[PDB]
């Protein structure tokens, strides 16, 4: 059925080499190598100014490690031991061992500045303070992974009885509250060539990583390698998961028709504009100890058609029509997400309003290009629909110009009527 | 416990903030000349500072009074001064004669800010508490290992500080007795300076392959002086190597690639870059095991070589020119033969690093070349100042050789090592056949009067190497017990004798419990006692107490006093 | 003097290096120069420090070359290799050059100096193995030199054209080429009445 | 052959060099009174580079 | 004179005062405007401001702009480029 | 083994093309030098060879007599690859190898009956020099009655000399291939005597 | 799970050479396979509201949806979607959906406000009645729509 092997975010399987990464995060990357008696823990940071590497040893050989801007965790599932170290480490490191039944396994562990997260394959769930005091012990469905932020915490549960379920929790400073509770999870489990099997030995669920983006919204990366993006999770009913990446399709663009299986990707984090992620030129579906430089990938929906782009080729040629389609959809979704972020939390760095306005202008340009395409189609209904989606009066003037260039006056006067409608 | 091991990083950050001035240099580096580990630590500090871009001046010193006069030269604004392994036991503050009240800025709560803050990392073991704790200006980096064990001594010293009645008088007297207990003890080293320096780097996390490599070199330098300390630190070094090994395995060698390996090493100097026969020939351990000094040593050497079945002309030809077909098989051949001769302990794993296609170089070979470059890189007191200047120059040359690009200079140091080993061997065999050693059952005494290279020998490191060779020879002769080693050399230019007092040393591989307890150099205390009264105008300015320069005429009464001295 | 004769004749390789340093370049930060809404600005006249005020560790940032090298000396900067620098692009350029002995390939003139500097410092950040890159660029340099040699067979008193030659090679060639060219021009002028 | 001297260009450049110099002076004196001094050194390096270029131009002319 | 046959015997009088007045003119160019840059500034592009330099000859302390610096024979010193350049001009430093 | 010999040749060219220090491939440097001034000769250090690859050096030491011509062929192919445009016999004279050993020198006196056909390092003083003697790098022949003309490229790396061709070789006789000494290409040799 | 495509009130081809793609109150689409092309008899329950028409289909659109705004034809494997207004006053626009590896259209939906596509991999595609994709979503495999 299910092995329930523990999973760490973008952790590198042990592999042939003794050295191996434990968990990949924007805050830092953690690796370890067994010294033939115990594993050597190193806590490496992408931002040197934030923190300074401290590498040490544990005879425990903690199965999993979690880290965040305040502190870091180290979990050994079989022994149930959990080690905590503040990242500033001015506070004394504290280490506990969780109770567990015979053969119980801890799938994953998460840390927050407000609470400490414990999740086992048995589904038992424990909440602890930053100092080691347990907040509470509670029973949950078994969880494949954990997603933690400063206060934002995402929980995804799995049971072969329950399938895939997921809950989003906003603990905040206090008064924890869940945006979602065990929502069924849409995700494609890998089907049951050696590397993926080895990964399943490491992570049977086949998910590469799971995290929050630059703006903190959930980011599920799985065996499909096409990350899904959660929309408007602030509104529970409105929240829904949208396809946001076409990894294999972007590769086909990069490959130029020659699909290569050596390409494997692990996004340590998601920047809102584009995905930041790392690639490999090799059979391994896990990175290597010499850490390559992550390559920022543009986020794109998989609306592209393989056959149509193959015809375009006969370095991948993209129709201006289809590219315009993808980019205005991107503009719409990104604008909505950015606006919603401004609503619930505001501006992270002030620049959000003007980049949002530029995004709106790009979206309007996209709409006007689509209007030109509709004029080529010479269909009044399409142009009228595009006029509805247009959100600028000067964009309506542009639509008038496009229509008169297409020489149909009925569309021109419909756009005019839309203009007087928009004025008030 | 002035500086905790973990608190080393805190002290480092304090030094940074004190000297956090890119416009104005507030840091000066003082280093003992003629110490390999000191040079490694200085390289460490240089790389760390160039990472922090902190302005700093680096000065090599050999003499204590030189340190004092330089300190007088130093500007008060320099809030950062580092000392590397020298003078830790002697009360430098007393040697410096500083007034903290002059130095303290804003005593008030109480904080101690000084316009010069001097941070001292010492390798010497006695570790005077008053030196450690008398002044906050004196900043001592503490391994803890001596400090916690000194807890009884530290509390006795604290009580002495408090009390400045018969019961209190006898308590103070008992504390003084305890002082004398850790006093009158020959100073040694248990921590390769590179080791705790690299530990601090790991605390900062700035360690690279080079840092670990240089730490290996410093520890290898320490090995001869304290084999057991090297052995104890060896697994730690190997584990750190594993921590820093590249993931790539058995990749084809390319010029860009640099690899360091932990593979079996044979206690033969320059083995890769020298021949086989010669590498055996001047190997002090091999000589002592085989008595190579005598003709029968050569006979046994030929016998054992033929026992391996190695053709002679092949043996005297260089290892690098050897055909690999035999070179691979050599190790198992020794395994079959060294044991039959009892020479198997010479085989041991070591660190040998290679870059590109230049070739693999043993850390032992590296430290030998460094020592050679130190030794021979380049009125009477003025002449001695000239020699000190030349020794500083050799120090700088060795510093430069540590840079990768100076492979040629490294080869020059290699050649110097060959020549020095040859000359040391010639001198040792000469004195042995002539039985110039005259043991007085209190200390085996040999003196240098005739023969060439006395100018080479008066260079302290050359005398030290000859002393190590003769100690090895005597120790391998288990028939005679360990006795103090005293050696005196003449320089006609100064017309005065040069003396180094070498403590006896167990043979390598001596893991017996009685050999586990180290020997303390009573020579130092005897020299200090002689300086105290009826001094023969010896010089102790050198950072090594055992090495002493004496009037040649006044050395005979010195020997008479040494016979009188019971601490020997 | 005011200016040594060798200097006025041609730009020194160090001057070429300076010019290339003046070029912008893509890098990755290891410092979030951005300050949380929840210090000291770079304030450079020659280059917009607004970008410099805006780095976040591991994000897309373009900066001028020399500051990038300065920070790469420090642990705080990560450099991005150029697209032409990629081994596949190098192989394509090699194949082009072999295909077209007549002319050169549209290399970014500063590519030689860029390769030198990156090999000096950016050895770590090359995804491709560095030694092969060194060999390939060496081969390209050789081929360019050889193509020059055939051009030397065709030196003219009227016109000399170089489509795709790098700045380094043209700089090192300018003294001799100009001397020969102007000597031919003087000869022809003397021939003319 | 010598080229025309864009006097306005170089006088504006000189104004920039000055104002940068006093700015660096203010940063230095304030330091004599942020933790990362590297942006100041970047300023200084930019100043040195531009001054070197100006020196080259002047010497050539 | 600008970067810092000293004897004039190889030189005739007329040209002696010629060169003296030429040096004066160079100083005048340094004087007033363009004082910001060194008129005889190094024509090599600047590589790195901070570099470590060993003291070629012992000459005691020499005052820098802000940092004390003693020229102790053969002492490494890692500081800005202006001071080390000007001491190279006198040659008291070496090895870069 | 001829394919294996070609593989060894490829290995040697991989040596020369990808042996560098500080990014500097000294071998291509001396190559382009000997192209600019047309000295078809190449200098190599065996220490460098060992550093790059012990195995090739060992194969050299086993029987240098026939290893050297393969190396010369490799250098000639390398020169063709580098100094000649792609798709642009005796067209390019073969480069010849120069080596510096730095090993021990067995004295001229006490040389063994062993070491036959073995690379050795020595020193001595010249007592006599011979005049130049050409050597047939390339040989031009014709099959006499058969009229078949063929090419021969004999190296001075055996023993003594190669006997003249026998039989028709595509009766024409025990030596139909009469040498026509016009196309045949020669290189001078000089004999030396060391005290 | 096999995940064969479904059309509301559809009839399997089975033994019969003809079948109903979809039985709707607006109209019942009966259709026949000609073994090279798929003849479609687009029959309407209210001929007065929408006069009966029937066009041969070369593609053989596996899934057909019909409602008063328009009749929609989609071939599950190909991914091309064909629309025809029942009023037919608008053009019969035809488009193709992007398809993942082995992705197939399980269900078809047509609405005057929007056009919805139900596929094997659970992707939700929001299109307008004119074929403009309003939105794209991914969820669990949508067997029925
Ligand atoms: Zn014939």
């Amino acid at each position: 059925k299910f092995r329930y092997m523990p999973f760490s975010p973008a952790g590198t399987p042990f592999g042939f080499t003794d050295r191996r990464y434990l968990t990949m995060n924007e805050v830092g990357y953690v690796s370890t190598v067994k010294n033939s008696e115990q594993y050597s823990i190193t806590v490496s940071f992408f931002d040197v100014g934030r923190f300074r590497e401290y590498h040490f040893e544990d005879l425990f050989g903690y199965d999993l490690c979690f880290l965040n801007e305040k502190g870091t965790l180290f979990g050994q599932s079989k022994t149930g031991q959990i080690q905590y170290r503040p990242h500033d480490s001015i506070h004394s490191n504290w280490t506990k061992i969780i109770p567990l039944q015979a053969g119980e396994r801890i799938t994953s562990v998460a840390a927050t500045p407000v609470r400490v997260i414990v999740g086992t394959s048995l589904g038992y769930f424990r909440s602890f303070n930053q100092f080691g005091v347990p907040f509470a012990v509670e029973k949950t469905s078994p969880i494949v992974a954990l997603t933690a932020q400063n206060y934002r915490v995402f929980s995804v549960h799995y049971s072969q009885f329950h399938g895939l379920s997921y809950s989003l929790s906003e603990l905040g400073t206090s008064s924890k509250r869940y945006y979602k509770r065990e929502c069924p999870l849409p995700m494609s489990l890998p089907n049951i060539k050696d590397a993926n099997l080895d990964y399943y030995n490491f992570n049977p669920m086949g998910i590469k990583s799971l995290f929050f983006s630059s703006y903190g919204d959930p980011c599920i990366f799985g065996s499909d390698n096409t990350l899904l993006l959660l929309s408007k999770w602030r509104s529970p009913e409105e929240s829904k998961w949208l396809p946001i990446l076409d990894s294999n399709m972007e590769i086909w663009k990069m490959s130029g028709g020659k699909e290569t299986t050596d390409i494997h990707v692990w996004p340590l984090a998601l920047a809102y504009d584009t995905l930041n992620c790392i690639l490999v030129k090799g059979k391994h579906i896990w990175p290597e100890f010499p850490l390559p430089l992550p390559s920022e990938m543009e986020i794109r929906m998989p609306v592209f058609v393989k056959s149509k782009l193959l015809e375009e080729n006969k370095e991948i040629q993209i129709p201006v029509s289809m590219a315009a389609e993808e980019e205005y959809l991107r503009s719409k979704v990104l604008s909505e997400l950015l606006t919603d972020t401004l609503e619930n939390d505001g501006e992270m760095y002030g620049n959000e309003n003007e980049v949002l306005a530029a995004l709106n202008g790009a979206y309007d340009k996209a709409l006007l290009r689509l209007f030109a395409s509709a004029c080529s189609d010479q269909n009044v209904e399409k142009a009228l629909s595009l006029a509805h989606e247009l959100k600028q009066d000067r964009a309506l003037t542009a639509a008038v110009k496009i229509s008169e260039r297409a020489e149909l006056p009925s569309l021109v006067k419909k756009i005019n009527n839309i203009r007087e409608a928009r004025y008030e | 416990m002035y500086y905790g091991i973990s608190q080393f990083s805190e002290a480092y950050n304090k030094i940074l903030r004190n000297s956090s001035s890119h416009s104005s240099c507030q840091l000066v580096i003082f280093v003992s000349c003629l110490n390999i580990d000191a040079l490694c630590a200085t390289k460490m500090l240089s790389l760390l500072f160039k990472k922090q871009l902190v302005q700093s001046q680096i000065v090599p010193i050999f003499g204590y009074s030189e340190l004092r006069r330089h300190y007088s030269q130093l500007d008060d604004n320099i809030n950062s001064l580092l000392l590397v392994g020298f003078g830790g036991v002697i009360d430098l503050e007393a040697f410096l004669e500083i007034d903290p009240q002059e130095y303290v800025i804003d005593t008030d709560s109480g904080e101690q800010s000084f316009r010069r803050d001097i941070y001292v990392l010492d390798a010497h073991r006695p570790w005077n508490l008053d030196n450690i704790f008398g002044s906050q200006i004196i900043q001592c980096f503490d391994d803890g290992t001596v400090d916690d064990t000194l807890g009884e001594q530290k509390e006795a010293y604290y009580k002495l500080l408090e009390l400045d009645r018969k019961q209190r008088k006898k308590q103070i007297h008992e504390y003084e007795g305890v002082l004398e207990e850790y006093y009158s003890q020959g100073t040694t080293v248990v921590n390769s300076i590179s080791a705790q320096i690299y530990s601090l780097l790991s605390a900062i996390g700035e360690t690279n392959l080079s840092n670990l490599w240089l730490n290996i070199l410093g520890t290898t330098s320490l090995d001869i002086a304290y084999a057991q300390v090297y052995n104890r630190l060896y697994p730690l070094l190997q584990d750190e190597v594993k921590r820093l090994t590249p993931s790539s395995r058995n990749s084809v060698k390319t010029p860009d690639t640099l690899t360091l390996n932990i593979q079996p090493d044979y206690y033969l100097f320059l083995l890769r870059h020298s021949s086989l026969y010669d590498s055996f020939y001047y190997s002090n351990y091999v000589n002592a095991k085989l008595s190579l000094w005598n003709e029968n040593g050569k006979k046994r050497l030929h016998k054992m070589f033929a026992r391996m079945g190695i053709p002679l002309s092949t043996a005297q030809e260089t290892w690098l020119y050897m055909d690999h077909s035999i070179k691979r098989e050599l190790g198992i051949i020794f395994d079959k033969n060294l044991d039959r001769y009892g020479l198997q302990d010479i085989i041991r794993d070591g660190f040998v690093r290679t870059l590109g296609y230049r070739g693999s170089i043993s850390a032992s070979e590296f430290v030998e070349a460094l020592t050679a470059l130190l030794e021979v890189g380049n009125n009477s007191a003025q002449k001695l100042t000239n020699l000190r200047k030349r020794w500083v120059s050799n120090f700088w040359l060795s510093w430069d050789a540590l840079d990768d690009r100076k492979v040629e200079l490294l080869n020059r140091g290699i050649q110097l090592a060959q020549d020095l080993q040859r000359a040391i061997f010639n001198t040792g065999v000469a004195i042995l056949e002539k039985k110039l050693i005259k043991h007085l059952r209190i200390y085996r005494l040999c003196v240098l009067q005739d023969g060439p290279d006395l100018d080479l020998y008066r260079n302290p490191l050359t005398l030290l190497r000859l002393g190590n060779w003769l100690i090895e020879c005597c120790a391998e002769s288990e028939d005679k017990q360990l006795l103090p080693m005293v050696l005196a050399s003449i320089d006609e230019n100064t017309d005065t004798y040069l003396v180094a007092g070498l403590t006896p040393r167990y043979p390598r591989g001596l893991d017996t419990i009685h050999t586990k307890k180290p020997i303390l150099n009573n020579f130092s205390m005897a020299f200090q006692q002689i300086t105290a009264e009826t001094d023969a105008k010896v010089r102790i300015d050198n950072f090594e107490s055992s090495i002493i320069e004496i009037r040649r005429e006044d050395l005979s009464p010195f020997l008479e006093k040494l016979t009188l001295s019971g601490l020997l | 003097m005011s200016l040594p004769a060798h200097l006025q004749q041609t730009f020194s390789p160090e001057e070429i290096q300076f010019i290339v340093e003046n070029e912008p370049i893509k890098i990755f930060p290891r410092i979030t120069t951005r300050q949380k809404i929840r210090h000291t600005r770079w304030q450079l006249i020659t280059t917009d420090d607004k970008a410099l005020n805006n780095m976040v560790a591991m994000r897309s940032t373009e900066v001028v070359l020399w500051i990038a090298l300065l920070l790469k000396q420090q642990s705080k900067c990560s450099i991005v290799a150029p697209q032409w620098l990629t081994t596949k692009e190098l192989d394509r350029k090699i194949q082009y050059e072999k295909t077209h002995p007549d002319r050169f390939s549209e290399l970014p003139w500063n590519w030689l100096v860029l390769a030198r500097i990156l090999f000096n410092k950016a050895k770590d950040d090359f995804h491709d193995p560095i030694h092969e890159l060194r060999g390939k660029i060496q081969d390209l340099r050789e081929i360019r030199q050889i193509k020059v040699l055939k051009g030397l067979k065709y030196l003219n008193e009227s016109h000399l054209q170089l489509d795709n030659l790098s700045l380094l090679e043209i700089n090192e060639l300018r003294p001799f080429i100009t001397e020969i060219m102007d000597k031919l021009r003087e000869i022809h002028t003397a021939s003319l009445t | 052959e010598l080229l025309p001297y864009p006097h306005q260009l170089m006088k504006r450049l000189l104004n920039r060099i000055s104002m940068q110099s006093q700015l660096i002076e203010n940063i230095s004196m304030g330091f004599l009174d942020n933790e990362s001094k590297l942006p100041l050194l970047c300023m200084e390096t930019e100043l040195e580079r531009l001054k070197f270029v100006i020196r080259s131009y002047i010497r050539c002319r | 004179n600008g970067l810092d046959q000293q004897d004039t015997n190889n030189l005739s009088h007329q040209e002696q005062e010629y060169l003296k007045e030429y040096c004066d003119l160079i100083t005048d160019l340094k004087s007033g405007d363009l004082v910001d840059i060194d008129l005889s500034g190094s024509l090599v592009p600047p590589s790195d401001v901070f570099i470590d330099v060993r003291v070629l000859k012992d000459a005691g302390e020499i005052q820098t702009e802000y940092g004390v610096f003693n020229l102790i024979k053969d002492s490494q010193f890692f500081v800005r480029q202006s001071d080390v350049e000007r001491l190279i001009q006198q040659g008291y430093l070496q090895k870069i | 083994n001829d394919d294996d010999n070609t593989e060894i040749i490829k290995s040697f060219k991989n040596f020369i093309l990808e042996f560098r220090l500080d990014s500097q491939f000294i071998y291509r440097d001396q190559l382009r030098n000997n192209i600019l001034v047309k000295n078809y000769s190449l200098t190599v250090n065996m220490e460098h060879l060992i550093g790059y690859n012990e195995d090739i050096y060992k194969k050299l030491s086993d029987e240098p007599s026939d290893i050297i011509p393969l190396f010369e062929t490799a250098i000639t192919q390398v020169a063709k690859r580098i100094s000649i445009l792609s798709r642009a016999l005796n067209s390019l004279p073969t480069f010849q190898l120069i080596l510096n050993s730095n090993a021990n020198q067995i004295p001229l006196r006490d040389l063994d009956s062993e070491h036959v056909s073995k690379i050795v390092r020595l020193s001595g003083i010249i007592i006599s020099t011979s005049v130049l003697s050409s050597r047939a790098t390339y040989l031009s022949i014709m099959c006499r009655n058969c009229r078949h003309t063929t090419s021969i490229t004999i190296n001075n790396f055996n023993s003594n000399t190669v006997s003249l061709p026998r039989s028709c070789l595509s009766n024409c006789g025990p030596d139909p291939y009469i040498i026509i000494h016009e196309s045949s290409k020669f290189i001078d040799q000089q004999f030396l005597k060391l005290q």
